[PDB]
């Protein structure tokens, strides 16, 4: 969605794109959750946002709650329509480049071993460190880094 | 020089995996009562066996030394290259540095079953080694942020 608002007042989530800001429903849920101020000024709603959210992304609740968790432990992130961007404690999003890629899934998703690497070598891919987010019932979220193994 | 009896091989015993890395390497004989024989045998005891053994073989190549993790559920516990298996009173770490879960490429898995395997791994003050098996073997290494 595109929303014509200071980007500090949507917790730098989305992309600055000048004049606008693009952002996704499961980053917009979180704004519409902690600022609710946004609804009336910029006229949304939260249960349409979750209905094009679900039907956009399968992945839609744990985008949400990992980008939930990662802001409200003073980091700040954006999600890139696959990967959640990462960045550490105190910059804005785009300044720099990433700290990590971060992919978010529930623990009833299942994949193939091959799959689950394919995932990683795109964060790879884009020169960057790569973190699987895993994220309960409950909406809490765990968190595992990978590395590749080679001395030589 | 050695003597195939149930799941072990009787030497001067040994578990078939490690038999088996020997015959392939060159340095073992086996026989029943007196190769593609006693593979047979060995994916009869284990299913896996294959899978188990290309990871094993390619880490014993490059230095490490592998020896099991059952009694933590997982296949193998792997000491880093220049090793020292028994060290001293310890302490290189102390079944030391990553608790290995051969895999195939194929094989499909919940995040049930992901988050168990670290959680093992965390439990040992391990790393939780991942190796897939396809044409080719890559290890990959999970550390569990806090974040």
């Amino acid at each position: 969605m595109n929303l014509r608002i200071p980007w500090k007042e949507v917790y730098y989530l989305g992309y600055n794109m000048g004049n606008y800001i693009k952002i996704s429903e499961p980053e917009l849920l979180f704004v519409l959750r902690n600022k609710p101020q946004i609804k009336d000024r910029l006229k949304l709603d939260e249960k349409t946002i979750i209905k094009e959210g679900v039907k956009k992304y399968k992945n839609f609740w744990e985008i949400y709650y990992t980008v939930k968790d990662l802001i409200l432990r003073g980091y700040r992130v954006r999600f890139d329509g696959f990967f959640i961007e990462l960045y550490e404690k105190g910059i804005i999003p785009g300044t720099i480049e990433q700290d990590y890629l971060v992919y978010p899934v529930s623990g009833e998703i299942r994949m193939t071993w091959g799959e689950l690497l394919d995932i990683y070598n795109k964060a790879i891919a884009r020169k960057s460190k790569f973190m699987l987010a895993i994220v309960d019932s409950e909406g809490d979220v765990t968190y595992y880094e990978f590395r590749k193994l080679r001395s030589n | 020089i050695g003597y195939l009896f149930g799941n072990r091989v009787l030497v001067d015993e040994l578990p078939l995996i490690e038999a088996y890395y020997l015959l392939d390497k060159g340095e073992l004989e086996v026989y029943e009562d007196d190769k593609e024989e006693f593979l047979k045998k060995c994916l009869t005891y284990d299913e896996r066996f294959l899978i188990r053994y290309k990871a094993y073989k390619e880490l014993r190549d490059k230095g490490y030394t592998l020896g099991t993790a059952l009694k933590f559920g997982a296949d193998f516990r792997v000491y880093d290259i220049g090793v020292i298996p028994k060290k001293g009173k310890r302490s290189e770490r102390e079944h030391s540095k990553w608790v290995l879960y051969p895999v195939s490429k194929d094989e499909t898995f919940d995040f049930y079953e992901f988050a168990s395997k670290n959680r093992v791994a965390h439990s040992t003050r391990k790393k939780m080694l991942m190796g897939i098996v396809s044409d080719k073997i890559e290890f990959i290494e999970v550390s569990w942020k806090k974040p």
